[PDB]
């Protein structure tokens, strides 16, 4: 999940898009 | 280890920019 | 609670606060 | 939807909570 | 105080209201 | 343990939403 | 310092920065 | 008050500091 | 990515996200 | 500059990236 | 020790206020 | 650099000005 993936490492715009509808 | 509540605050703003009109679901 | 237009990032931050553990859906039309 | 109700117009706290899960 | 109460645990809207005027 | 300066930044925005026209006092 | 209308959450964040250790009061009319 | 001076109008840094404790 | 006017602090936050490791310059006219 | 292109008008993602280093 | 990504997010907003029309450069 | 100076201690407006153009 986004918190596991993106809180201790930086999710780029590209990675963050996975979490979009 | 980072404060989840602060991280979540940041992530929902970033998701807002990235997702635009697609929108998104978020749950802590 | 504030009585104002909430838009864009401010709306999603409001949702984040108000919904707490429940979470939310931001699905603009 | 949420933009029409809370951005274009003004939402109450109760109205904003309609978009919680 | 709010920092002691609300930085290491999450204060809901309901708890945060204590700190309002 | 969380950075107090970052936490405070967040808390004053949350207080703004929650308090509305009541307003609030804040001191670090 | 920025020369602009500061409103809502932006105003309170300005106050937070500018006032530092002194703190501030946000008491809209 | 602060809305009239800094939101409705524009505040200087000095003017904003009138609302510090 | 959002399709909207980005101004002030929102513009600099967009830049921060979009530019990532590259960084950015915010040099208004 | 960036205000004219992305604030006054609307920027694409590509246009915003013109201000990355 | 504070999350650099969250700190940076905060710092660029603060720099925006402080710098105004001077602008600023930022790199993580 | 600003991250080294201003992430574990608070940089005032006065210190932050060093990082302006
Ligand atoms: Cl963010
Ligand atoms: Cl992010
Ligand atoms: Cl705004
Ligand atoms: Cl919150
Ligand atoms: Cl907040
Ligand atoms: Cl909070
Ligand atoms: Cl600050
Ligand atoms: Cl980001
Ligand atoms: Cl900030
Ligand atoms: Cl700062
Ligand atoms: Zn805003
Ligand atoms: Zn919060
Ligand atoms: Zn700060
Ligand atoms: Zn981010």
């Amino acid at each position: 999940g986004i918190v596991e993936q993106c809180c201790t490492s930086i999710c780029s715009l590209y990675q963050l898009e996975n979490y979009c509808n | 280890f980072v404060n989840q509540h602060l991280c979540g605050s940041h992530l929902v703003e970033a998701l807002y920019l990235v997702c635009g009109e697609r929108g998104f679901f978020y749950t802590p």
